């Protein structure tokens, strides 16, 4: 060619760590830890981020995959349908699950490799329709930065269907020579 | 000699190097011989990636003639830009078209329909940059060769036999784009479309892989018009 | 035909891609006004530089078959030999007019140090077209040019500013393709980015982009030099 668990960062408590490759570390209370672990080991899907496990000493901690990327918070402030659809397929399962997330907000979602997604005032209309409220304040920064008219259409309804109604709707929106 | 512009041409794609591919093609072009299926290729390729690059400069210039504001000298450098341009596009669309009609289409039999589509392809281009009323006459004649070219579309070969699929879907494209008839457009698309896609079949192993990317464009085309 | 057209009108060249109207464009603003400042110089630079850019990778591909294939391949060196004729024609158009214009002209700092800069990399292109016994005299006239460059921007632009780093990582690439003295390209480099280092609380707002890309750059081929 030519040319002309090991805890390191505090990324904001969040650090980078090192368990078996990079990892988040997020680092009343053992209530608070206990129903988060316990959640969390339901979860299983691309679109949330991946629950590695806890510790509790040295202190309470909860480990998960690394993403590299940022929040779609810190972006924004056909990808982005597909950041929807992403959003959308994760919180489904979420439901499907009995599981209500209370805090859906494009700082909580996290976009890993810059393509695939993983799971305040602003996003609070609880109950599954709360979170559909919070998820379509997303679609609001995805189309605003701050568009099909299908689009619009989705926005004002879950600004209540359900996930399943949100999915199908975002699913459903010269020559190349030798 | 003739084997060796061959090289020549193969060279100076390899090299990245379009303009001096048309000379060649052009010089090759001269025996007036039907070209085979590797030597059309390098013939059509040439002059096609030759006018694109000029296409695109045209979009631009033509695009910042409607953005400029303001006093005439501005959008005056676009017009002698457009002029530049337009001629150094229609100069080289005629010297394509002169040497397809002479030598191409009197020797021409699935090549018949090939040089015809070519034919259509430069008016359609030429479509574009035309102003006043002889843009009618240039899509007419144009048509013409496409309708003699769609004549021959289930004589010779497969209703997926590659040329039959570029063949239709560059027909659909003069109907829709300036002839601004999008639902006619979309009843020649979609009826292209369908029967390759119920055809689900083809002749070789080059053409599957090819004929697959194809109908993706017709498919974008179909649910971008009348959106 | 003003400079004050000219400003946009070779920004019209280059948004259409078609840089060698973009150079033409540029010579004539140039022999005109005998000066561009550090926006509108960015003009000239450009276009010549993707004008020698098309021509270097159509010849390093054109060579490299040369080489790899096997007699019946002599055709190979008639290409090149067009491609580096031509590439000798543009590179004397920009000398003869970098001499003329743009080595007395110079009233600044920046002036002196980016068209002695753009001589050495002009002379590195003809470099890599060069066989030994014309390969010595450009080499030499390089280096020259680097050293006066480099003396003048050592001394006038703190590395807070972006001019020098260019200059510094282009002057250590002439080291290293041409000359390879791995000793010599660290030197050069890493001493310079330790300097800008040094600096980096105090880039130009321009400079927080530009200065950092460049010093990415001098990372990657530290990277490749240590190797």
């Amino acid at each position: 060619r030519s040319s002309s668990i090991t805890v390191g960062q505090r990324i904001g408590t969040v650090y980078k760590g090192k368990w078996h490759g990079d990892v988040a570390v997020k680092m009343q209370q053992l209530q608070a830890f206990k129903n988060e672990v316990g959640v969390l080991r339901k979860t299983r899907h691309v679109n949330i981020l991946l629950f590695m496990g806890y510790s509790t000493k040295p202190q309470l901690a909860i480990v998960t995959q690394w993403c590299e990327g940022s929040s779609l918070y810190h972006h924004l402030h056909i990808k982005l349908i597909d950041i929807a659809r992403q959003t959308a397929q994760g919180m489904d399962y979420l439901h499907a699950k009995s599981i209500i997330h209370r805090d859906l907000k494009s700082n909580n979602i996290f976009l890993h490799e810059d393509l695939t997604v993983k799971i305040s005032i602003l996003w609070m209309a609880y109950s599954f329709q709360s979170d559909v409220y919070a998820f379509g304040i997303v679609l609001y920064e995805l189309m605003t930065g701050q568009c099909p008219k299908a689009m619009k259409r989705l926005m004002a309804e879950c600004l209540r269907p359900l996930f399943p109604q949100i999915l199908a709707s975002i699913e459903l929106l010269s020559e190349p020579s030798l | 000699d003739k084997n060796e512009l061959v090289q020549k041409a193969k060279l100076a794609e390899q090299a990245e190097r379009y303009d001096d591919m048309a000379a060649c093609m052009k010089s090759v072009t001269e025996q007036g011989a039907e070209l085979s299926n590797e030597e059309r290729n390098l013939l059509s390729v040439a002059y096609k990636n030759v006018v694109g690059a000029r296409r695109s400069s045209w979009r631009v210039v033509s695009s910042i003639e409607q953005k400029t504001e303001g006093a005439e000298k501005k959008q005056q450098m676009a017009r002698e830009y457009r002029e530049k341009i337009e001629t150094e596009l229609r100069d080289i669309c005629n010297d394509v078209l002169s040497l397809l009609e002479k030598f191409l289409i009197p020797n021409a039999a699935e090549s018949k329909v090939f040089y015809l589509k070519m034919k259509g392809d430069y008016y359609r281009y030429l479509a574009e940059v035309a102003a006043g009323d002889d843009k009618k006459g240039i899509v007419d004649q144009s048509q013409q060769a496409y309708q003699e070219a769609f004549e021959i579309s289930k004589k010779e070969m497969q209703p997926t036999h590659p040329i039959r699929l570029g063949l239709a879907l560059n027909f659909s494209v003069f109907y829709y784009e300036i002839l601004n008839s999008p639902e006619k457009a979309c009843s020649l698309a979609k009826t292209a479309f369908d029967e390759a896609i119920a055809e689900l079949d083809t002749l070789s192993e080059e053409s599957y892989k090819d004929s697959t990317l194809i109908m993706q464009l017709l498919r974008d085309n179909l649910t971008l018009w009348t959106s």
